[PDB]
RNA sequence: GAGGACCGAACCGACUAAUGUUGAAAAAUUAGCGGAUGACUUGUGGCUGGGGGUGAAAGGCCAAUCAAACCGGGAGAUAG
RNA sequence: CAGGUGGUCAGGUAGAGAAUACCAAGGCGCUUGAGAGAACUCGGGUGAAGGAACUAGGCAAAAUGGUGCCGUAACUUCGG
RNA sequence: UUCCUUGUCGGGUAAGUUCCGACCUGCACGAAUGGCGUAAUGAUGGCCAGGCUGUCUCCACCCGAGACUCAGUGAAAUUG
RNA sequence: GAUGUCGGCUCAUCACAUCCUGGGGCUGAAGUAGGUCCCAAGGGUAUGGCUGUUCGCCAUUUAAAGUGGUACGCGAGCUGGGUUUAGAACGUCGUGAGACAGUUCGGUCCCUAUCUGCCGUGGGCGCUGGAGAACUGAGGGGGGCUGCUCCUAGUACGAGAGGACCGGAGUGGACGCAUCACUGGUGUUCGGGUUGUCAUGCCAAUGGCACUGCCCGGUAGCUAAAUGCGGAAGAGAUAAGUGCUGAAAGCAUCUAAGCACGAAACUUGCCCCGAGAUGAGUUCUCCCUGACCCUUUAAGGGUCCUGAAGGAACGUUGAAGACGACGACGUUGAUAGGCCGGGUGUGUAAGCGCAGCGAUGCGUUGAGCUAACCGGUACUAAUGAACCGUGAGGCUUAACCU
């Protein structure tokens, strides 16, 4: 049974799926649309959006925390000087996904996720 | 090549001795 | 286990009866673009429901 | 929940020191004894004095558990170690003369009054 | 006597004054209303059909929505039936609430139980499971035998075999009524109901003594 | 759940007093022996708390004629007639079940001054 | 500073269990296990040949073959 | 092709160490993937109360595990 | 090594066809195809105890690899 | 040109020559408790020590610890202790090679299921216009066990000792169903402590790896050891048995005619499946009211116009699920994610200040963070469509209206 339960596991252990987001939300950050498959883009939402809204208020501590689920200085730095800013008064739903045809390699269904202004 | 390893044992083959 | 006696192929297309692929039977046209593409999915030039999503 | 093979200390003065269950009574399959159940017993290991001596098969009431005893409220009331009280195996009423430690309530039947009496306290 | 339908609300507690809490299970049971009547004559039974609920207009059909509009109800979520004992009688469109249980002492809660999907043997039927260690090969939980020899050289019916388990018509019965509060739609019954929380609660007196 | 909370609010007591683990604390609780209804007490110190509304719990550990009690008691029951904490202790964790290996001198708490 | 001494990696082995058994593998893998300065172990070359060799001896080994190797011949042995 | 294959080189931090953990120089991610999150099989983690009652048998697991000091019986071939 | 035989007596266990000590009625022990002892040693046989535990009572949950669905490639034993 | 062996495990199923529970007749049956025979197969019917053992002996229970059949049920379900390959030894036999239902120590158990069977779950067509629901119940399955205490009553019975039937009430054991409010287990998706090392320029703060590094707590869900419920009562027809009336046979006689009792067995009553029940049933509601041509003139074929109720597909998903299926929602919208407010868990964050030589402590501060929970909120994704499904539904007869 699986009643009640959320989160994806995609096939990968514990450890391999946290460095996998952890990537995959820098990346979206940076260009602000990726291409991924449409299971791992819904899970994404999970990731990405919570560190938009610990963006909203600027504080060293919060910089902290962003910096310690990012390990990337440069994304820290553009999602407190420029998204977090940007998206100030939105009330979530920061990300949107498209879905696009599917994989060439292996029929995997694919999407698109972007942030809403771009 | 040679027999099955289950046709070589004794132990599968010589039920009713 | 294996069979006791070859199967027919009577049994065999039988057994097939049920391996037919169905075709996609909506396929949505955009309302700019004009052109068809799947339902929920974008075009195949970047269109989605008549704006431009992807510049690509 | 005391089954067979359970070592048990005792909580009178009858002599004996640990005790190990070989029954529990009152039904066929019956697989545990809660506080106030009567089970059948060896002892295995003894005072050099007293009432009892070592391998002798006896009866004893269970008077504290580990896993507990639920009231009706929803409570609980656990102690850290399980202990019995000796009984005659045909009388079925206490060998010793004082009771060590609490007991609990379960013991208030007709069976088990000078059980009662006899304890330092009553939870 | 005929029962009610209900939704599964959830499960609480009681405390009474002599210090002792009984576990209850809450049930929702709004006004149910009554949309077609069955006699002898017609239909050749005697039995209520009765609806409860609200239903978005845009989600009900054009033959059921015709069915309440000749009955002069609003649409409900669903249709349920009651055989009427002797000397029972009910018109169409009225309405029946949970004091018709003020007087009842016990009742029997029918629903559909939580779905375990395909269940094995063990889960399923408690069979033993076979030894962990000792030189067992790869038949820790597998069920065993399944039946004799050359006689009768078949298996039987109704075989316990692993399969799916849960997700169907369960009844508990002679359950205690501990509260009738009809100005907030509640019927509170000791002990635990057939069901997930917002399930489909049909309660009715119980048969049995 | 609107109306489970609301059928849970009209039970809950309202005079429940402030404690954490640690504490020792002095529960008094109705017995009854046969006709006559009374009040005895459970002197301890709290190991372990449950806030769940109507459902809180609280776990106190006692040391009576050299054996250890553990009991739970139901905060909301009418059982629990009053609750009183006579020392307030100070532990860095918010259960204490190290303290059942632990004995004498070394189950000590040092006392919270603040 | 002795020792067919002691604990223990490389190295040499193969006591137990699980897996595998149309295998990843015609004998392995995982987790533990034994010896580990010696009657030790290993590279390169050499010698012993089939009723023969060699054997701390199991009828063991002698090219995935062993109570008598493999190849060719007698040979289309004989077969109530 | 989860096997076999002799020699030389031999960095840091902890360590007795060529063990073990994390790293350097350097080299790789093992030539099918995407989903889902049933029974059952495999490899593991935790477990109330009990504690060998399991079984042919404590098999398998769990437990013990270092250094320094105190202390250590029968028996003995006087070394253990 | 003893068939009768689970000999009989004692010990250990609540209960001991095994184990230990004895007796001798040795079917069918016995003196270099050695007798009787024996400290140390043994991946050696049997028995007991402490610790420890999912071995069990009686299983529950969780983490991964398969099983299941999708796209690609694509066997086998067997068979009137 | 192969039908694997003893015992154990797991899972069973039948018979009745009945071990318990149920109903009776006789007793050398006062009562309690028995003995023996008849009826009855609904349910139930031990755990351990020894031993490879089935068996047996023993210990302690139970209402009782039934007897048999099923390839001495069950190895394409498990084991491999015994037996029954190759090694080795003892006793004995043999000159010897060797032998011994004599003993002893060691010793490879393969199979991805085509068919029937069984357990679950769908697709097609049918049921005679199409569609959406609710039913009827032919028929099938599940369940059926029992102890002790108290009252009756120290009554009946008995010299005493002892000690009831019938009836009623309570509380258990084993088994089953559901559930998660409580007590708990798990909780590698939540919080914290901590060891070694590497990195983020360094300090401070963090992250990776070491089995989740090791540990300590713990949310939802799942769950038992947790806690609700169940086995019935009653009815019908009977078994053995007991009768009433009553001849044959002036009497007697339960039987021949006639009438009445009588058990956990049978049929119901209780729960669940069920119209593919092809004998394919019923009730309610919803929708379709156009032309034309042709031949082989018929339940005929085609063309144009039209496309209804509804369905499917797609999308967001679920306490539903292997996949199908089932449930909810798709802007006239709380279906999922985010967000906002709470709760819960952990246990007083970072920064800064103060005290101390320093580890560290104190203040800001029950702080910060918080998964699957609860109450809300259109911010993001659930699109205008298109697709399937038609256009009044055969013949004969009867009864009514014309
Ligand atoms: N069964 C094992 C060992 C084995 C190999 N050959 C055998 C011949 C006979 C018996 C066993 C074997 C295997 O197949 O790998
Ligand atoms: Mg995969
Ligand atoms: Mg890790
Ligand atoms: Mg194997
Ligand atoms: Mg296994
Ligand atoms: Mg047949
Ligand atoms: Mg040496
Ligand atoms: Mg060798
Ligand atoms: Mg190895
Ligand atoms: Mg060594
Ligand atoms: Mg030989
Ligand atoms: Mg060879
Ligand atoms: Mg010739
Ligand atoms: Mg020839
Ligand atoms: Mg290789
Ligand atoms: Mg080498
Ligand atoms: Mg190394
Ligand atoms: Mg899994
Ligand atoms: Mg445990
Ligand atoms: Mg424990
Ligand atoms: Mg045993
Ligand atoms: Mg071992
Ligand atoms: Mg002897
Ligand atoms: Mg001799
Ligand atoms: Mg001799
Ligand atoms: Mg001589
Ligand atoms: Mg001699
Ligand atoms: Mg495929
Ligand atoms: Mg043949
Ligand atoms: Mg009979
Ligand atoms: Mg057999
Ligand atoms: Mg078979
Ligand atoms: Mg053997
Ligand atoms: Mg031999
Ligand atoms: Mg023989
Ligand atoms: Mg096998
Ligand atoms: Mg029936
Ligand atoms: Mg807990
Ligand atoms: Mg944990
Ligand atoms: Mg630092």
């Amino acid at each position: 049974m699986r009643h009640r339960k959320s989160g994806r596991q995609l096939n990968r252990n514990s450890s391999h799926r946290q460095a996998m987001f952890r990537n995959m939300a820098g990346s979206l950050v940076r260009h602000e649309i990726i291409k991924t498959t449409l299971p791992k883009a819904k899970e994404l939402r999970r990731v990405v959006e919570p560190l938009i809204t610990l963006a909203k208020t600027d504080s060293v501590a919060n910089r902290r925390l962003a910096f310690a689920r990012t390990r990337d200085n440069e994304i820290v730095a553009k999602l407190f000087n420029e998204l977090g800013p940007r998206f100030a008064s939105r009330a979530g739903g920061y990300t949107r996904i498209l879905k696009c045809g599917f994989r060439a390699g292996d029929n995997a269904p694919m999407a698109y996720i972007e942030l809403v202004d771009r | 090549v040679t027999s099955k390893w289950f046709n070589i044992d004794n132990k599968i083959v010589d039920h009713r001795p | 286990a294996v069979q006791q006696n070859k199967p027919t192929r009577s049994k065999r297309g039988m057994r097939r009866s049920h391996d037919a692929l169905t075709a996609v039977t909506s396929l949505s046209v955009d309302k700019t673009s004009g052109e068809k593409h799947l339902r929920h999915h974008i075009t195949a030039d970047g269109y989605y429901r008549g704006r431009k999503v992807i510049a690509k | 929940m005391i089954q067979e093979q359970t070592m048990l200390n005792v909580a009178d003065n009858s002599g004996a020191r640990r005790v190990m269950c070989i029954k529990v009574l009152g039904g066929s399959h019956r697989r545990y004894a809660g506080v106030g159940d009567i089970i059948k017993i060896t002892i295995k290991e003894a005072i050099p004095r007293g009432k009892v001596k070592k391998g002798d098969v006896l009866k004893a009431v269970v008077v504290r558990t580990k896993k507990g005893v639920r009231r009706p409220d929803g409570s609980v009331i656990r102690f850290d170690g399980n202990a019995c009280v000796l009984l005659n195996n045909n009388s079925e009423q206490p060998i010793g003369t004082r009771i060590f430690g609490p007991v609990t309530r379960e013991l208030r039947s007709e069976k088990f009054m000078k059980i009662i009496s006899l304890a330092p306290e009553v939870l | 006597m005929i029962g009610l339908v209900g939704k599964k609300v959830g499960m609480t507690r009681i405390f009474t004054e002599d210090g002792v809490s009984i576990p209850v299970t809450v049930i929702e049971v709004e006004a149910n209303r009554v949309t077609q009547v069955k006699d002898l004559a017609n239909d050749g039974y005697r039995a209520i059909q009765v609806t409860t609920g609200a239903k978005k207009a845009n989600r009900v059909t054009k033959p059921e929505a015709g069915h309440f509009a000749k009955a002069g109800v609003e649409a409900g979520r669903g249709l349920w039936e009651f055989r009427l004992a002797e000397g029972e009688e009910f018109t169409v469109g009225q309405s029946i609430s949970v004091e018709l249980f003020a007087d009842v002492k016990k009742v029997d809660v029918t629903g559909t139980s939580k779905g375990k999907g395909f269940a094995g043997t063990v889960k399923r039927w408690n069979f033993r499971t076979q030894d962990a260690t000792h030189g067992n090969s790869l038949s820790h939980r597998v069920p065993g035998s399944i039946g004799q020899n050359q006689t009768p050289g078949k298996v039987f019916k109704g075989k316990k075999m692993a399969g799916q388990m849960g997700n169907e018509r369960v009844t508990v019965q002679s359950l205690d009524v501990v509260r009738v509060d009809a100005e907030r739609n509640l019927l509170l019954v000791k002990g635990a109901v057939p069901g997930a929380t917002g399930s489909d609660l049909i309660v009715k007196p119980a048969v049995k003594a | 759940s609107n109306i489970i909370k609301q059928l849970e609010q009209e039970q809950m007591k309202q005079d429940v007093p402030s404690f954490r683990p640690g504490d020792t604390v002095e529960v008094k609780v109705w017995v009854v022996e046969g006709s006559k209804k009374r009040l005895q007490a459970f002197e301890g110190v709290v190991i372990a708390i449950r806030n769940r509304g109507l459902h809180s719990a609280f776990t106190v550990r006692k040391i009576s004629n050299g054996e250890g009690v553990e009991r739970v008691f139901q905060t909301h029951s009418p059982v629990v007639d009053s609750i009183s904490v006579k020392r307030r202790g100070a532990v860095r964790k918010a259960k204490l079940y190290y303290l059942r290996e632990r004995t004498g001198k070394a189950a000590r708490i040092k006392e919270r001054l603040n």
